[PDB]
RNA sequence: GCUACCUAAGAACAGCUAAAAGAGCAAGAUUUAUAGGUAGAGGCGACAAACCUA
RNA sequence: CUCCGCAUAAGCCUGCGUCAGAUUAAAAUGAACUGACAAUUAACAGCCCAAUAUCUACAAUCAACCAACAAGUCAUUAUUACCCUCACUGUCAACCCAACACAGGCAUGCUCAUAAGGAAAGGUUAAAAAAAGUAAAAGGAACUCGGCA
RNA sequence: GUUCAGCUGU
């Protein structure tokens, strides 16, 4: 007696959408979430200089 | 290999006016015969169908507005509905689609 | 590989091997100005 | 040679063909009606026919659910396939799509169709209709059909 | 402003054996930006009699 | 898809901002062409310094230990003179040198696989020949100027 | 360095 398994209503990771861009800005920011020391998050935050 | 002489032009007009090179006539147009404009008889008319197509679009600029967003289409079946019309027995439990027009004669609710 | 691409653009160069300082630096020099004032050259030097 | 060769070859190869069908699919069965080349729909329509028999096993299949995870790559159309447009289609055993040809598109003059899938709310396309029974022709073959079945009872 | 050589003051080079540093696999007789110098009876050349904006 | 990307330097010089167009790209929206209008604001960067004498043996390499050789970018004092202040210039772009199928060239910092940047298919058909790629029975350099390791 | 052994639409 298995219920129905659908996938996540989430937008494309590797389309060019806009939706599709801020789940990719999402992706990155779950590796400073998933950092552990201070400095690990500190550089993913500031590693990209624009 | 470069042409050993020019060609001339009587020569180009056997070839250029070849029947093979010549448009062939159609015998497979007709009119029409709700707008009367002229169509194939294998392929749509282009005035009926620019006519559904623009109605279509509408109707699906309704439904942007109604879902609000992307990823959301219903689980349920859509009913398009014009002015002075209200929700049928059959056409309950549907998303309702509210058009600022009166339905189309060619469009005929079912 | 490459090729037609013999000039490098230089401001530095370009003014210190024509420029108008140059050209009076020697006699040849200034003569070529004075050709070219006489051909009405709208440019003298660069 | 292409003898018995049923699959056309379009796109960039074997892959970038399923990806386009799979676009082309993904856009019908959200907007239920869509125009594009004349030989893409028509490859795509084999697809859009086979995935409402999938949609008809259930969601609970697992290997129905796999395939609409696969081809419909907006992930809210695949509860709409299962609730929506396979229960429409129960009673029917086939034809869920129908494919007519429209003029040629301005740009390049490429051969186009429209397909849709049957039932939607969308406005009628103006489907070819034939000739009255009224007409000559017609009348002249249904008095021919009522003779016959005189001359049968007899 | 190409190229050859040179001058001034700069810059670049992951890992792997890694003693030895070396075009070993993949820090050098290396590569490279800038400015300058050497001019045709010439210049420059690890010299092809080559190159010196075809 | 990512081959990059962003920034600086150098070069270039208004060269896809607005409005309009009868001009233009395969394309009667786009527009990099035409006309008009607008714009880049210094803290970054460039642009520096009174005289006379005098001073400056000890590299760098995490500079400490052990080492060297090709022997090294980095420093003053004395007396005199001097009360004043924030000017000027660069700051735009889809950009340069080329080649005219990116054929190619191009310094530095950062990102090291992207949060940035992109689209190989005008439509169709699925003949030959041609190019590239993949798979291949048995054999495995045989037949060929000359295979590979 | 060969021969040999081995692999390949040469
Ligand atoms: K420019
Ligand atoms: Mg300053
Ligand atoms: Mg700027
Ligand atoms: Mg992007
Ligand atoms: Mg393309
Ligand atoms: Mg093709
Ligand atoms: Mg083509
Ligand atoms: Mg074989
Ligand atoms: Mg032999
Ligand atoms: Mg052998
Ligand atoms: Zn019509």
């Amino acid at each position: 007696t298995p219920v129905a398994r659908y996938p996540p209503i989430v937008a494309s990771m590797t389309a060019d959408s806009k939706a599709a861009r801020l789940r990719r800005i999402e992706r990155w920011q779950a590796t400073v979430h998933a950092a552990e020391s201070v400095d690990e998050k500190l550089r993913i935050l500031t590693k990209m200089q624009f | 290999a470069a042409p050993k002489n020019r060609r001339t032009i009587e020569v180009n007009r056997c070839r250029r006016r070849n029947p093979q090179k010549l448009i062939k006539v159609k015998n497979n147009i007709d009119v029409c015969p709700e707008c009367g404009h002229l169509k194939q008889k294998h392929v749509l008319c282009a005035y009926c169908y620019e006519k559904v197509c623009k109605e279509t679009a509408e109707i699906r600029r309704q439904i942007g507005k109604q879902e609000g967003g992307p990823f959301k289409a219903p689980t349920i079946e859509t009913v398009v509905l014009y002015t002075g019309e209200t929700p049928s027995e059959q056409d309950q439990g549907k998303r309702i689609i509210e058009r600022d027009r009166k339905r189309p004669s060619w469009f005929t609710q079912n | 590989k490459a090729r037609g691409n013999e000039y490098q653009p230089s401001n530095i160069k370009r003014k210190n091997k024509h420029g108008w300082v140059r050209r009076l630096s020697t006699p040849a020099g200034v003569q070529v100005i004075l050709r070219r004032m006489l051909k009405g050259r709208k440019s003298l030097s660069h | 040679i292409s003898h018995g060769r049923v699959f056309r070859r379009m796109g960039l190869g074997p892959e970038s063909r399923i990806h386009l069908l799979r676009n082309l699919l993904t856009g019908l069965v959200r907007h239920e009606r869509i125009e594009a080349p004349w030989a893409r729909v028509d490859e795509m329509r084999g697809y859009a026919e086979k995935l409402i028999d999938y949609g008809k096993l259930g969601d609970t299949n697992e290997r129905a659910m796999r395939m609409a995870d696969f081809w419909l790559t907006e992930k809210d159309l695949i509860p709409k396939l299962f609730q929506v447009l396979a229960p429409r289609y129960k009673d029917q055993t086939g034809g869920y799509t129908r494919m007519l040809q429209i003029p040629n598109r301005s740009l390049d003059r490429a051969k186009m169709a429209v397909i849709e899938y049957k039932g939607n709310c969308l406005p009628p396309l103006p489907l070819p209709r034939r000739d009255s029974h009224l007409t000559l022709l017609n009348q002249l073959l249904q008095g021919l059909r009522q003779d016959l079945r005189q001359s049968q009872e007899a």
